RNA sequence: GGAGAGUUUGAUCCUGGCUCAGGAUGAACGCUGGCGGCGUGCCUAAUACAUGCAAGUCGAGCGAACGGACGAGAAGCUUGCUUCUCUGAUGUUAGCGGCGGACGGGUGAGUAACACGUGGAUAACCUACCUAUAAGACUGGGAUAACUUCGGGAAACCGUAGCUAAUACCGGAUAAUAUUUUGAACCGCAUGGUUCAAAAGUGAAAGACGGUCUUGCUGUCACUUAUAGAUGGAUCCGCGCUGCAUUAGCUAGUUGGUAAGGUAACGGCUUACCAAGGCAACGAUGCAUAGCCGACCUGAGAGGGUGAUCGGCCACACUGGAACUGAGACACGGUCCAGACUCCUACGGGAGGCAGCAGUAGGGAAUCUUCCGCAAUGGGCGAAAGCCUGACGGAGCAACGCCGCGUGAGUGAUGAAGGUCUUCGGAUCGUAAAACUCUGUUAUUAGGGAAGAACAUAUGUGUAAGUAACUGUGCACAUCUUGACGGUACCUAAUCAGAAAGCCACGGCUAACUACGUGCCAGCAGCCGCGGUAAUACGUAGGUGGCAAGCGUUAUCCGGAAUUAUUGGGCGUAAAGCGCGCGUAGGCGGUUUUUUAAGUCUGAUGUGAAAGCCCACGGCUCAACCGUGGAGGGUCAUUGGAAACUGGAAAA
C-alpha cells in the first residue's frame, strides 16, 4: 500500500510533476512522507530530472509497488538495476 | 427593512420617485440635520429612480449617461 | 438509492448466521467449563481442554482476536 | 490610457521641453485663469509635480509606477537613483537614449510594432526591463521605411554607456548608468517622500 | 523602517475626545467599458429538492444460459436450403464466491477540551494490503442460489418441492518464541522485561492457469502458519490555546481502595463492598460566543484583527439510537428501530434522504454550465489488455481581483473655424484640430501549426537469478503503436487610423477657478460649516487636477492612536491617591564567603511537514505566475561546558 508516485505542482498549462514516497490511501495532492527526486516533462526534451538515488533505495527495501511512469524513468537513470541486481541477486 | 426592524432615512436629491409601501434600498451615512435618522438610500438601484436632471456626479443619484 | 452493496446484505446474513452459531457454541462450552469448576470427577480435561480447543477453531476468523483468547486461557486453564 | 493626450500643456504647467511634442506660450500655464496669478506650492504640491514630471515623461501609470519603485526597494546601495536607472534601463529609453526617434512615444509605437527585436526576439512591450550582455535590433526585413532611418542618420547623442551601429542598427547595452550619465536630471529625494504620505 | 491636518475661546498654552487623508476585502451597489495571462466564485436558511451521472471489478476461481465462424452425412430438389447430428474458435452477461464500498469528494451545525498545535512516552496497544525470510501446502465429507416446478403477493417482494459447483462451508491429521505450568541465567523506569530447558493447545485451496510432458517434473499467481520491516490507527502526558465575577462554591460514580467483569490495551469503562475524599482566587463551576492550525490583512516593531480559497487535524451525513459484515466502520451514497417530512397503494401495506457534480425553488444586498474527456497524474479489480472514475485534466459565465498591451506615432499655427470669458485690446481650449508622412501591437481575411503537454503498459530481439531443461518462468535495450483540450496556442503574408474611453473633484484639511441660475428656498455635508438677490462650498456650463478599463459611495479590519502607553502614559489644581489603621496570601528584598545549577549564556543532536512570506537563481516574449535553493522561524525536547547576577543550601 506504499507507492512513489506523482503530485503535479504546477498551475494551469506548465505542470511540474514531484517525485515522493506515500501510501495509496492519501490523496494525490496532499499529504506525504518524504519527498525524493523531482521530473520536468518540458523546457528541455528529454526531461529535466533528479533523483536521490541514495536513500531512494531504501524504500524499495521495504516496500513499494513504484508505478511504471517512475519505473520508466527510475531506468532511464537506471538505479533499478542495482535494485534487481540486489534482489534477483540471491 | 428586511430583518423587520424600525429606522429612519433621508432621502438625497432633487425630486423623489417614491410613496407609502414603496420598496427601497438602503445605505448607511449619517447626517447632523437631527438624530432620527443616521441613514439614507441610495438612488437608482432599485424602486427610488435615478434623477437625470444631473450631469456632473451622474455615478450618483441614479443617473445614466446623456448624448 | 442502492446499487450493489445489497450482495454484501445476502453475505452479511449468511455470515450473522454462520458466526452466532460459533461463538454461541463456545459460550455454552464455556458454560459447562465453569460450571465443571465445582465438580470433583473429570469430567473437567475433557471439556476444558475441548474448549480451549473450540477457542482457536473459532478465533482465527471471528473478531476476538488472540489476546482476548488468551486471556479466557489464562484465567480458565488455571482453574481446573 | 498609456497615451492619448497632448502631452505637450503638461510640459506648459511643468517647465520641462518634453513630451510632447516638439519646441512662446510655454511662459503661462494652462486654462482660462491660466495666465494670471495662481496658488502657492505646498510641499506635496513640490513632490508631487516632481512625480508627474517623471511619470509623463515615460507615459506610463501610477499602479506600475509604485510597483517598480518597490521593487527599487529590495537592492542595496541607495534607493532614488536605483529608481531612475531602472526606469531609464527601459525598452522605450533605451530606444530613443540611443538615437533611434525624435521623442519617447515614437519608441512606444515603434515596439508595440514589434519592429524591434530584443536580442533577435520578437516582443510588442515596452515594459521590458533591459539588461547588459544584450543586443537590440530592428527587424531586419524593416530597418529602411520612411521613419527609422530618417532617424537613424542625425547623431542625436550617444551615452558611453550605450554603444551603436548606425550601419547596422545595432546598439548593445553596456554598463549600469547613473543620471550623471543619463541627461534629464531630477532631485530623488522629493520623490521618495511622496511615498511616505 | 516610522510624517500630520483640522476642530472648544474675544486671542493663548495644555489635558482631552471626534473627523480626514493610506492600505485591504470570498464583497455588493451606481456609472462606464477593448483585449489576453493567472487566480477566485452561497460568508445568509446545516432550508427543502424534480431530472441526469457521482463505486465497481475479476470467466486466467466457480456452475449455468445466449451465441454461431469453421468442418460435415443423407435431402424437400428450391442444389443451398438446411432437420438432426452438430466440430466448436472468439465473446457475452443473469448468478454464486473473493477484494473494494470505511479511501477519495463535501460542509463546519456541534465542541471550551489532550478537540488543535508543539515536545514526549507505550516494562499498558492494534495493524488487511506490500516487502524480506522460514516452514508447510495431507486425508474426507454435507449442502445451496442461479436453473426447473408450485403458492401467496396490487406492487414491493416473499415462501413451496427437486437440483448443481466451487479458491464456498464443515471435520480429522500434522505444525515451534504463539496460552497454562516448572527451573537457570541476564536486565531495568516501579508494576515488570529478554533468552534458554519441559507437560497440554489450534491451520491450510488435494487451487487456477502454462512449459517440458514421463502429465511426472517444475514455473507465475494464489492460500495458510510464523518472525520482522515499514505504513495507517489508538491511549496517556508537560506546555500554549475566549469573555464576563452583576457566575463563588461544585461534584456522589463524585474521589480512593478491594475483587470481578469488560475491552486490542490501561482505566470507575461498568457492577457488588470498605472509605470521605476531590476540585477552586494560580479563578472550580455555571453562563453566552466559536471548529482549530499552518497561514492571510495591517503595522517600521513589538503587537491588533480574521481562519475565504490551498494543505494538516477533528466532528457530522434528515434528527436520534443500536448493532451485524469487516483488518479497519459503530459505516456520506449499507442495514434495523423510533420520529418529522415527501410520495405510491387494489388501503393489506410499501418507497426515499445532494452539507457528491451540475441544476431548481427559498432566503439574501450577493455568488455561475443540468459541458467534453478519461490523453495525463492518482485511485479500485485483474495475469494483463482493459473497465469504472462529475477525483482530476480542461472548455464555458462574472471587470471579482492581480498582472500586461492599446484605443495610434512623427511633421504640422492659424494661434483657423467653433465654445467660453473679456478691463471687449485680447486671452483660452490649441500641434489640439485640419492637413502631410509612417505603422497595424490589437483587430478583418487566408494559409501553415495542428507545437509541446507522449511517458507509456501489452506486442518482437537479445541479457542476467533459478530450474535437470529461458521449454516455460522472474529483467535492461530496441522498434510498433496513444491528444478531450484543439484544427488550439503560436507562426506566416495581406487590408483599414478606420471598430476601441470614462469616473470623481476643484473653500481648507487636498493637487486642482471662472460665468450663469439660485436667494436661509431647492440643495451639499467626512469635519469646520455654506446658502436670506454678485455662493470659487448648492444646481448648470467651460476649464483644470487626479485617476485609469477602471472609477466613486456604503459595511467591515489595522494604521495615524503614545487615544490601555511592556518598547510607550498619568494622579496638587485638568477625569483620576480609598478616611485611616492591624495584618494574611502574594510581589520585592542589606553585606561578605563557600557551594549548587533551576533561571540565565553558550555549543551541539533532533524536530519545528509541504506550499506560502523574505533573499539568489532559471524558465513562461517581460511581469503576474511556476519551480529550484537558500536563509528564516519554537515559551520546544535531549545533551556537554561557563558562574558575575536572580534563585536554593551552608557559614559569617
Amino acid at each position: 500500500a506504499v507507492k512513489i508516485r506523482l503530485t503535479r505542482l504546477g498551475s494551469k498549462r506548465n505542470p511540474f510533476y514531484r517525485i515522493v514516497v506515500a501510501d495509496a490511501r492519501s490523496p494525490r495532492d496532499g499529504r506525504i512522507i518524504e519527498q525524493i527526486g523531482t521530473y520536468n516533462p518540458t523546457s528541455a526534451n528529454a526531461p529535466e530530472i533528479k533523483v536521490d538515488e541514495a536513500l531512494a533505495l531504501k524504500w524499495l527495501n521495504d516496500g513499494a509497488k513504484p508505478t511504471d511512469t517512475v519505473h520508466n524513468i527510475l531506468s532511464k537513470e537506471g538505479i533499478m538495476k542495482k535494485f534487481d541486481e540486489q534482489k534477483k541477486a540471491k | 427593512l428586511s430583518n423587520n426592524i424600525e429606522i429612519n432615512a433621508y432621502i438625497p436629491g432633487i425630486g423623489h420617485n417614491l410613496q407609502e409601501h414603496s420598496v427601497v434600498l438602503v445605505r448607511g451615512g449619517r447626517v447632523r440635520d437631527l438624530p432620527g435618522v443616521r441613514y439614507h438610500i441610495v438612488r437608482g438601484a432599485l424602486d427610488t429612480s435615478g434623477v437625470d436632471g444631473r450631469r456632473q456626479g451622474r455615478s450618483l443619484y441614479g443617473t445614466k449617461k446623456p448624448k | 438509492n442502492i446499487k450493489s452493496a445489497i450482495k454484501r446484505v445476502k453475505t452479511t446474513e449468511k455470515a450473522e448466521a454462520r458466526n452466532i452459531s460459533q461463538k454461541s457454541a463456545m459460550r455454552t462450552a464455556v458454560k459447562n467449563a465453569k460450571t465443571a469448576v465445582s465438580n470433583n470427577a473429570d469430567n473437567k480435561n475433557e471439556l476444558v481442554s475441548l474448549a480451549v480447543k473450540l477457542v482457536d477453531k473459532a478465533a482465527q476468523s471471528n473478531l476476538i482476536h488472540s489476546n482476548k483468547a488468551d486471556r479466557i486461557k489464562s484465567q480458565l486453564m488455571t482453574a481446573n | 490610457a498609456r497615451f492619448r493626450g497632448s502631452n505637450w500643456k503638461k510640459s506648459r504647467r511643468l517647465g520641462i521641453s518634453l513630451s510632447g511634442t516638439g519646441k512662446e506660450k510655454r511662459p503661462y500655464a494652462p486654462g482660462q485663469h491660466g495666465p494670471n496669478q495662481r496658488k502657492k506650492l505646498s510641499e506635496y504640491g513640490l513632490q508631487l509635480r516632481e512625480k508627474q514630471k517623471l511619470r509623463y515623461l515615460y507615459g506610463m501609470t501610477e499602479r506600475q509606477f509604485r510597483n517598480t519603485f518597490d521593487i527599487a526597494g529590495k537592492k542595496f546601495g541607495v534607493h532614488g537613483e536605483n529608481f531612475m536607472i531602472l526606469l531609464a534601463s527601459r525598452l522605450d529609453a533605451v530606444v530613443y537614449s540611443l538615437g533611434l526617434a525624435r521623442t519617447r512615444r515614437q519608441a512606444r509605437q515603434l515596439v508595440n510594432h514589434g519592429h524591434i527585436l530584443v536580442d533577435g526576439k520578437r516582443v510588442d512591450i515596452p515594459s521590458y526591463s533591459v539588461k547588459p550582455g544584450q543586443t537590440i535590433s530592428v527587424r531586419e526585413k524593416s530597418q529602411k521605411l520612411n521613419i527609422i532611418v530618417e532617424s537613424v542618420e542625425i547623431n542625436n547623442f550617444v551615452p558611453e554607456y550605450l554603444n551603436f551601429d548606425a550601419d547596422s542598427l545595432t546598439g548593445t547595452f553596456v554598463r549600469l548608468p547613473e543620471r550623471s550619465e543619463l541627461p534629464a536630471e531630477i532631485n530623488e529625494q522629493l520623490i521618495v517622500e511622496y511615498y511616505s504620505r
